[PDB]
């Protein structure tokens, strides 16, 4: 059934459509009469659906494109690995990981920016790093910087591999149609064989270099003196002095003896109080697991054999009473549709990011992550970033899909047409507990800024006046922090230490994550948040369902995904293709994760992170003002955006002044993008034929025809324009914030 | 409702009225073009204003011309 | 001394800026050895300092109260330095962008698409054309004399 | 049961559980707000002690003197101002939907099909009648949670 | 009384006046001749 | 006919092709007891006319709130209550 | 007094499992514009309420919104499947007004039969000033 067909020589390797720019489309491929073509070029550049027809092609182009993606990726981690080797101060971190702060790059002394090359720490001058490589590296028991130059050059080798591979499977042996079609293989490879076994191998790597080279590096060895790691995999007896269940090897494996490897397999749940991160001998179990459940989840679907689930026979046996077919239909729109996969894995992937940022932060995975509290915010605040990112461009190709690879005559499918049917059903109630909530979690605060200027904090939604405690949240985290005993024995103590009946994790002078107390204001901010989710979730599937057509406009999926509108009748009908639907929810997208980021900051500089004397005094880095203050617009005015930004702004002549800088150039470029979202195409054309007569009063016309922006270009260029500058403020404002007080 | 207006300058190509998606125009007959027909605007109060007449009529500037004027319950596109 | 301005060469706030800097410079240079690459550089910094301020001074510069320079750029002979000759120099090469530019776009005019010699720049046209701006005050000037600078509207 | 209005697929609407079903259907059609047949005027007394309660509630226990000796009279005088002014948005939503004597805008058809009498609630003289019977119901209502508050404070939750 | 004055006119006016100009203005769009 | 097989166009019954529907709009009688019926009509019969309801509920309810904020001490808002406490002296003197 | 209208009967309707994006009150005191089309097949067919519907083979008639959803439906059936169709107008009197083709034949070959409205014979430069026109209601482009 499932086979390897591919073709051979289908294109060939030439620069002679490198030449010819716009090749791939049919009104592209014949010359720049405007400039809005170039535009047209790298806009439909990756729009492989609408230069053919066929899917084959369209799967062979995303196929190397996924391969040229990795290329970049295995570059970007060899300049990662290389720039640790060469440009950082790792070997002298590995020394004081507490005090010297994790730098990977130096700048070059031409016009006084050698000031960013500050005293990180380690004797070494550089800028101080927030991505968290270096915990990773003391997580992977590296203790070098030859295996970071090793890990580099491996890395640009599978790099060129890659870039090898996509050029091998576009020009000369490019797979067909029915070798992406074969989902049923592709699941059961990519569960088992690079979910499975890229665990099992990580936990090879878990068991055999990082907890034995961490037994050393958390026991006050110097890196300098522990053993290279193959020296446990040629010599066992090393191994064997601190996990002594390796002397007997695999006969505790293989006769199920497994009592008798709980040395570096372990359900020991919590962090590490020695660096603060989980334990590794957790990791490796947890990888270990995770293998043995992928590997018997990829043996599922049907390939070649009599066994496995057809995936076809799972949906299609799905039919509900009411709700019609079902599933039935699923298979064939989903296989015969890039986009429709694109934006499940996309909306998936990115929801996956987030629970990454949340899962990061309050179980800390590597060492000295906790107490690197810049590494512990940007890594939380990036992840949600990226995955609000991956959300709306799923909400984009659900829409594409719906309006070219959606085909009720052909590729029928009953519950989208059920959806479609009462889609109006959806979005208004979507729109009503959009407004719910929005009166009921942003009025609350007005409520208490208003009570608050009134003179009347009695009369306010706090923690003293009005009691809004999160009670279910609170019996969450109650029974989680009471969880190791009846219901989850052998784990020793909890799996996280953010729930009230927690422990403090000392980590030097840090503290590192003790319990997160939930009061009125996380009650408050938590509806903002899913109010924010939910608009952003009414605006995006609004537009995807009435991508293809409406009340005001039947027709527009004629007219297009991306269309800017369909003139000023109907009173105006801007903005109603899904396209413009989601240039809107990626601003509230923005609004949705900034207010995210800031609770996470806030909440954690006064609730959580801090220092702890030896006494066992915590101070918090603002003084725990988040119940207090964060019942009030003014307070996130004033306590956290006025206050915390008095290290990014007084960061000027430091270390720590491009951040300052970029704060204020990220203000200008959202700003800036201000010009296009509020602009039209008009005033900016007849501008630019003015000063095309100046041109041309000196024989200064340029052929390719200076047009203003396309409509739809210029709310690209406003809202990437606007999510640049707003990220890039708060990323400096962070950053600088978070690195000085520290 | 809106007024929408046909100049002497039309070709007589049949795409205002091709891409009317509400049935304002109809092509006539005529005599001031090598295809010998012009397109009028009878019905329009069924016209809603979304010039995807004049974004398909290929003239120096335009023949076909909508002016946007009294709004009806049909000229804005409401089912309500 | 003008606009109430002392020179840079005989200010006390000036060297004050001076000996901030290179105290700021040596406090972070107590923290490595006097012969690893972070103290060299920072020794290279601060020379760079100490010479950039001398400069200033003895080029005769204007600082403020404040104590940083201020430019003149009324036209005062003794501060031609500061705007009027960097300002030739930088017309002069602005407009050797702008003729060698328009010099291509008339070279192209006569082609049967000028449009894709804009994308795929002709670079040997362009490079025959380069050094061609090194003279644009004088054939720009002959081109308003002979009327073929500016077009004319036919 | 998502089959269209009426079998109607054409109609912006369904006969699901939650619109049409023994149940919610009947609960929707045996309230003041859908009794057709009988009068106005007891509609909207019904509707308006209702309401009246309803907005006693959230008045007494929260608002700005909650806490002190004064809450559940002032409060009920602030329930009783808004019920004087829902009222007063009604009276001008029947002067201005409907003038002062044409029929009723209301179907004159079931689902059932049968040409029943119109709602004569969305006449003038109907809607007034309506205005009226909210009014007192709702003062009455007020007055009558108030004097609840009073004399049995006990068994209700003072918090 | 002076300082009783704002306690009558505030009142009415902030919301009285409001009632009445809303009401009277929605009736005035709300019309047919 | 309405009623045919998938036939929603009955030209001549309007109601049933446009939607018109009482849709829970029972015309089941008075479930009111009689008495308390009666009660209610002749005690409400005097808001009848929607004119007259509306001028004295806008005089009344005006009335009512100017008599509240007139009569009220300052013991139920603390704006009649006054400062009772001194005045602080502004920055720079008072100016 | 060359093509008479048509006076759709009780056609029967497409097969469809009911939606939101059908008729609300504007129907039920405004036209609501039935159209009507003969299907070859049983063929399924997007609506332009949003959703799926199942034409019957034979005459149809579906009863939308108003009048851009049935010109878009019979646009994508004439492109799609090449189907003759005619579309009307159905006040809450009673009356039906026929509307599409008025002359048998779609609005775009010029056939005779038709008078041209919405006319200025000049180029759509020569329409006077609106300072010409001020204080009449003409405005710019009825001279
Ligand atoms: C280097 C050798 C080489 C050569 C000569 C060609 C030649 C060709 N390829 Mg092939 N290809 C190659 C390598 C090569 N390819 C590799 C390594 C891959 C895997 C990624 C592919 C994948 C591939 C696909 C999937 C497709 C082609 C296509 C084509 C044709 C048109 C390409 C074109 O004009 O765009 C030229 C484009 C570029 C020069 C730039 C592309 C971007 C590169 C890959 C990565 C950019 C990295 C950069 C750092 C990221 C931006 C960030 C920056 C701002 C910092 C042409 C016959 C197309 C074709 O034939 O369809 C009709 C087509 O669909 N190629
Ligand atoms: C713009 C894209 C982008 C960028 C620049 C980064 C950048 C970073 N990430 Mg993030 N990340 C992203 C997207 C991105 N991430 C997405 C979409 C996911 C969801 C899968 C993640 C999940 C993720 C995790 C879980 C972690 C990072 C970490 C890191 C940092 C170290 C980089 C690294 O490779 O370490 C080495 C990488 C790892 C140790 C990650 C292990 C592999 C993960 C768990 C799963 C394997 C991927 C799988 C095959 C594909 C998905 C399967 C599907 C079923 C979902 C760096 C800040 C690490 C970090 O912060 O360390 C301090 C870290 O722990 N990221
Ligand atoms: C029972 C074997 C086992 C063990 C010891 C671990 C151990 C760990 N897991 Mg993993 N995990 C496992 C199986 C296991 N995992 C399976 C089968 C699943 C699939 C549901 C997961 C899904 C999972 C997620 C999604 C996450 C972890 C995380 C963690 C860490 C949190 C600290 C802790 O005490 O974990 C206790 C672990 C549990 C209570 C999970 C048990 C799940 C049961 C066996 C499934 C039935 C730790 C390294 C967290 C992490 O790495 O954050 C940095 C995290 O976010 N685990
Ligand atoms: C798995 C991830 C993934 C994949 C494979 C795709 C793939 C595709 N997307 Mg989707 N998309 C994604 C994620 C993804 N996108 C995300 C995360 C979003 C949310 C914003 C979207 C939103 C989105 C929309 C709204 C649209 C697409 C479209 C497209 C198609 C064409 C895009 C193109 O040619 O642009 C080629 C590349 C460019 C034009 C460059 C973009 C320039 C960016 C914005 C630069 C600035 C960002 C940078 C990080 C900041 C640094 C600035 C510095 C350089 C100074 C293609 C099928 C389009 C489509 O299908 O059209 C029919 C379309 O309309 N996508
Ligand atoms: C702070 C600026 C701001 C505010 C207040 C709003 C408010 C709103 N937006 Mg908008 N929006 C904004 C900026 C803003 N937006 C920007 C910059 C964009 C660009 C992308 C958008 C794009 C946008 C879209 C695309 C969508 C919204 C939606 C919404 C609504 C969700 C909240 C709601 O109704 O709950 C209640 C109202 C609020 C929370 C607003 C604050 C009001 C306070 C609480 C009380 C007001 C006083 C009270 C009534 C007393 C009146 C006194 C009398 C004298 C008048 C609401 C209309 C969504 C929507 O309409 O569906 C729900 C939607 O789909 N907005
Ligand atoms: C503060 C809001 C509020 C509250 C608590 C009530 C409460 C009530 N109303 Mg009133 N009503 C309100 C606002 C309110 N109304 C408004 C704004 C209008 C104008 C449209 C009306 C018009 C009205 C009429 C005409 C009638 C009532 C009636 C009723 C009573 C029973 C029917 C009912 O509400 O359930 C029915 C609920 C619905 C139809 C809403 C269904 C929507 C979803 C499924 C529920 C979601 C709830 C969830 C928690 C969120 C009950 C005392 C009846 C009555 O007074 O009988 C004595 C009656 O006949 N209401
Ligand atoms: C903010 C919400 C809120 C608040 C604070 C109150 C507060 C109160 N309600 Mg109300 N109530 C509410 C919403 C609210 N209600 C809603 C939404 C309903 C359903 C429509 C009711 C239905 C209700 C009834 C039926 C009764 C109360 C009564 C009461 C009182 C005693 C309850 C024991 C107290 C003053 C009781 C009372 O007599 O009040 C004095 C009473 O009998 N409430
Ligand atoms: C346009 C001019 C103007 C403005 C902006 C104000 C503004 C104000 N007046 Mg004044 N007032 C004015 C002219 C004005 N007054 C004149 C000309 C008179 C004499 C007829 C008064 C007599 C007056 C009294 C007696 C009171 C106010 C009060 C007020 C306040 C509440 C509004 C109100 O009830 O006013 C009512 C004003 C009128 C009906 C006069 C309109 C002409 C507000 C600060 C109240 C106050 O003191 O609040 C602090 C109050 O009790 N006003
Ligand atoms: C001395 C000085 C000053 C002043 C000055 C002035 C006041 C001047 C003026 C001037 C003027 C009043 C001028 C005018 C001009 C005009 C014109 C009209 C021109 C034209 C030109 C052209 C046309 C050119 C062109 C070109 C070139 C040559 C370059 C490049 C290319 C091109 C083509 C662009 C001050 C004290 C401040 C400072 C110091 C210096
Ligand atoms: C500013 C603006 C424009 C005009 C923006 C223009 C066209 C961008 C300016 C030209 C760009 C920068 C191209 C010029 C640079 C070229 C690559 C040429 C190179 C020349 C040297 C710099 C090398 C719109 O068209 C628009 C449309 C709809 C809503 C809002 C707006 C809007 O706000
Ligand atoms: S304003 Fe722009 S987007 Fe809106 S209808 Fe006019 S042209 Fe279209
Ligand atoms: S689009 Fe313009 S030129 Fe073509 S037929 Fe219509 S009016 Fe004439
Ligand atoms: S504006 Fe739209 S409806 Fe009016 S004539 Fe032009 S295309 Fe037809």
């Amino acid at each position: 059934e499932v086979k390897i067909l591919v073709d051979r020589d289908p294109i060939k390797t030439s620069f002679e459509e490198w030449a010819k720019p716009g090749h791939f489309s049919r009104t592209i491929a014949k010359g720049p009469d405007t400039t809005t073509w170039i535009w047209n070029l790298h806009a439909d550049a990756h729009d492989f659906d609408s230069h053919t027809s066929d899917l084959e092609e369209i799967s062979r182009k995303v196929f190397s494109a996924h391969f040229g993606q990795l290329s970049i990726i295995f570059l970007w981690l060899s300049g990662m690995y290389f720039h640790g080797a060469r440009f950082s101060n790792y070997e002298a971190w590995l020394s004081d990981p507490t005090h010297i702060g994790p730098s990977a790059q130096v700048v070059w002394p031409i016009v006084g920016q050698e000031i960013l090359n500050g005293d990180v720490g380690g004797g070494f001058r550089g800028i101080q790093i927030t991505s968290g490589f270096f915990q990773i590296w003391r997580a992977s028991g590296i203790t070098s910087e030859l295996q970071l130059y090793c890990t580099a050059i491996g890395a640009l080798v599978f790099a060129a591999l890659m870039l090898f591979a996509g050029w091998f499977h576009y020009h000369k042996a490019a797979p067909k149609l029915a070798w992406f079609q074969d989902v049923e293989s592709m699941l059961n490879h990519h569960l088992a064989g690079l979910l499975g076994l890229g665990s099992l191998s990580w936990a090879g790597h878990q068991v055999h270099v990082s907890l034995p080279i961490n037994q050393f590096l958390n026991a006050g060895v110097d890196p300098k003196e522990i053993p290279l790691p193959h020296e446990f995999i040629l010599n066992r007896d090393l191994l064997a002095q601190l996990y002594p269940s390796f002397a007997e090897g695999a006969t505790p494996f293989f006769t199920l003896n497994w009592s008798k490897y709980s040395e570096f397999l372990t359900f020991r749940g919590g962090l590490d109080p020695v660096t603060g991160g989980l334990w590794l001998t957790d990791i490796a179990h947890h990888h270990l697991a995770i293998a043995i459940l992928f590997l018997i989840a990829g043996h599922m679907y049907r390939t070649n054999w009599g066994i496995g689930h057809g995936i076809k026979d799972i949906l299609e046996a799905h039919k509900g009473p009411f709700t019609g077919q079902g599933h039935k239909g699923l298979y064939e729109i989903l296989t015969t549709s890039w986009h429709a996969q694109l934006s499940l894995n996309l909306a998936m992937l990115g929801s996956l990011t987030i629970i990454v940022a949340h899962h990061m932060y309050s179980m800390p995975p590597y060492p000295y992550l906790a107490t690197d509290y810049a590494t512990q915010l940007s890594l939380f605040t990036h992840h949600m970033w990226i995955g609000g990112f991956l959300i709306v461009g799923a909400a984009a190709h659900a829409a594409i899909f719906m309006v070219r690879d959606y085909d009720p005559t052909n590729r029928y499918n009953d519950l989208l047409d059920r959806v479609l049917r009462h889609r109006d059903a959806i979005i208004s109630h979507l729109n009503w507990v959009c407004i719910f909530l929005g009166f009921h979690s942003f009025g609350l605060y007005i409520h208490n800024d208003t009570m608050s200027a009134l003179g009347r904090p009695q009369d306010m939604f706090s923690d003293t006046a009005i009691q809004l405690q999160p009670v279910f949240a609170q019996w969450i985290q109650n029974t989680h922090a009471l969880a190791p005993g009846v219901t989850a024995p052998g784990e020793t103590a909890s799996t996280s230490l953010t729930w009230g009946g927690g422990e403090l994790v000392a980590v030097g002078g840090k503290v590192a994550l003790l319990p997160i107390p939930l009061g009125t204001a996380d009650f408050l901010v938590h509806h903002i948040h899913a109010f924010t989710i939910h608009v952003t979730v009414l605006i995006l599937l609004k537009g995807v369902l009435f991508a293809r057509s409406s009340r005001l406009i039947p027709d527009k999926a004629n007219l297009g995904f991306r269309f800017p509108c369909d003139g000023p009748g109907r009173g105006g009908t801007c903005q109603v293709s899904a396209w413009d639907h989601v240039f809107l929810g990626l601003f509230w997208m923005y609004n949705a994760i900034s207010v995210v980021i800031f609770h996470f900051s806030w909440k954690m500089q006064s609730d959580v992170w801090g220092s702890i004397s030896d006494q066992g005094v915590v101070t918090h880095i603002t003084g725990g003002n988040f119940a207090q203050s964060s019942i009030t617009i003014n307070g996130w005015l004033r306590d956290f955006l006025w206050a915390q930004a008095s290290q990014v702004i007084q960061s000027y002549g430091s270390s720590l002044s491009a951040y300052g800088l970029f704060f204020l150039g990220a203000h200008f470029v959202w700003a800036f993008s201000l010009m296009f979202l509020f602009s039209g195409r008009g005033y900016w054309q007849e501008l630019i034929e003015s000063i095309v007569w100046a041109h041309n009063k000196l024989k200064v016309a340029p052929a390719t025809q200076p047009r203003a922006l396309s409509i739809i270009q210029g709310r690209a260029v406003g809202v990437t324009h606007y999510l640049l500058g707003g990220i890039a403020t708060t990323w400096a404002f962070f950053l600088a914030r978070i690195i000085a007080v520290g | 409702s809106h007024s929408v207006k046909i100049y002497d300058t039309c070709i007589g190509c049949t795409q205002c009225v091709r891409a009317c998606p509400t049935d304002v125009l109809e092509m006539i007959p005529w005599d001031g073009c090598k295809a010998k027909q012009i397109a009028s605007a009878p019905r329009t109060e069924d016209c809603v204003g979304c010039k995807r007449c004049e974004s398909a009529c290929p003239t120096d500037f335009l023949s076909v011309r909508v002016y946007l004027w009294h709004e009806t319950t049909r000229s804005m596109g409401l089912a309500y | 001394d003008i606009s109430g301005l002392t020179p840079c060469k005989d200010s006390k706030q000036f060297a004050k800026r001076e000996k901030q800097q290179i105290k700021k410079l040596e406090s972070s240079l107590k923290l490595y050895a006097p012969e690893s690459a972070p103290a060299l550089a920072l020794n290279a910094q601060i020379e760079k300092t100490k010479r950039r301020f001398d400069n200033y001074g003895k080029y005769g510069l204007l600082c403020g109260s404040d104590g940083l320079p201020h430019l003149i750029v009324n036209g005062d002979q003794r501060h031609w330095g500061e705007f009027i000759t960097p300002g030739i120099l930088f017309l002069y090469i602005a407009g050797w962008i702008g003729w060698v530019g328009r010099s291509y776009l008339i070279a192209i005019s006569g082609e049967k698409k000028p449009a894709m010699k804009e994308i795929i720049i002709d670079v040997p046209l362009a490079s025959r054309i380069i050094f061609r701006g090194f003279i644009w005050p004088v054939a720009a000037y002959r081109e308003f004399l002979n009327g073929d600078l500016i077009a004319k509207d036919v | 049961v998502v089959q269209p209005i009426n079998g109607d697929p054409f109609i912006g609407s369904l006969e699901t559980p939650v619109t049409s079903s023994p149940l919610i259907a009947w609960y929707l059609s045996n309230l003041p707000g859908y009794r057709t047949a009988v009068n106005p005027l007891l509609r909207g007394v019904e509707v308006g002690l209702a309401h009246g309660f309803f907005l006693v509630g959230p008045f007494v226990k929260a608002g700005p003197l909650r806490n002190t000796a004064y809450a559940g009279s002032a409060g009920s005088l602030a329930a009783a101002g808004l019920v004087v002014i829902l009222s007063m948005c009604l009276t001008i939503y029947g002067i201005s939907s409907f003038k002062e004597g044409e029929p009723s805008i209301a179907p004159s058809l079931t689902l059932t099909g049968r040409k029943k009498q119109p709602d004569q609630l969305q006449t003038a003289d109907g809607w007034a009648k309506f205005t009226g019977g909210f009014f007192f119901g709702g003062i009455s209502g007020v007055t009558w949670a108030y004097f609840l508050l009073y004399v049995l404070d006990l068994p209700y939750f003072v918090k | 009384t002076f300082n009783n004055l704002p306690s009558i006119f505030v009142p009415l006016v902030g919301l009285v006046f409001p009632a009445i100009a809303m009401a009277s203005l929605f009736l005035h769009i709300q019309k047919n001749k | 006919k309405y009623g045919d097989k998938s036939v929603y166009f009955d030209l001549e019954d309007l109601g049933n092709t446009t939607g018109q529907w009482d849709v829970y709009g029972s015309d089941a009688p008075s479930p009111y007891n009689p008495l308390q019926s009666k009660f209610f009509e002749t005690f409400a019969a005097p808001f009848t006319k929607r004119g007259l309801l509306l001028k004295f509920l806008i005089l009344g309810g005006g009335s009512l709130l100017t008599y509240v904020s007139a009569n009220s001490t300052g013991d139920v808002l603390p704006i009649k209550r006054g400062p009772q406490e001194p005045p602080k002296l502004g920055p720079r003197g008072k100016l | 007094g060359f093509t008479p209208p048509q006076l759709d009967p009780n056609t029967p309707s497409p097969i469809f499992a009911g939606s939101t994006g059908g008729l609300l009150r504007k129907a039920q005191v405004e036209e609501f514009y039935v159209i009507t089309w003969n299907s070859p097949k049983e063929q399924i067919f997007e609506m332009p309420t949003g959703g799926a519907a199942i034409m019957r083979e034979g005459p149809n008639l579906l009863k939308l919104a108003r009048k851009e959803q049935c010109l878009a439906l019979g646009t994508r059936l004439r492109s799609k499947y090449k189907i003759t169709y005619q579309f009307y107008r159905v006040f809450p009197n009673g009356e039906v007004q026929y509307l599409h083709p008025k002359d048998g034949v779609y609005p775009e070959k010029a056939n005779p039969g038709r008078e041209g409205v919405g006319l200025n014979m000049r180029s759509i430069g020569k329409n006077v000033s609106p300072i010409e026109v001020k204080f009449t209601g003409k405005q710019s482009y009825d001279l």
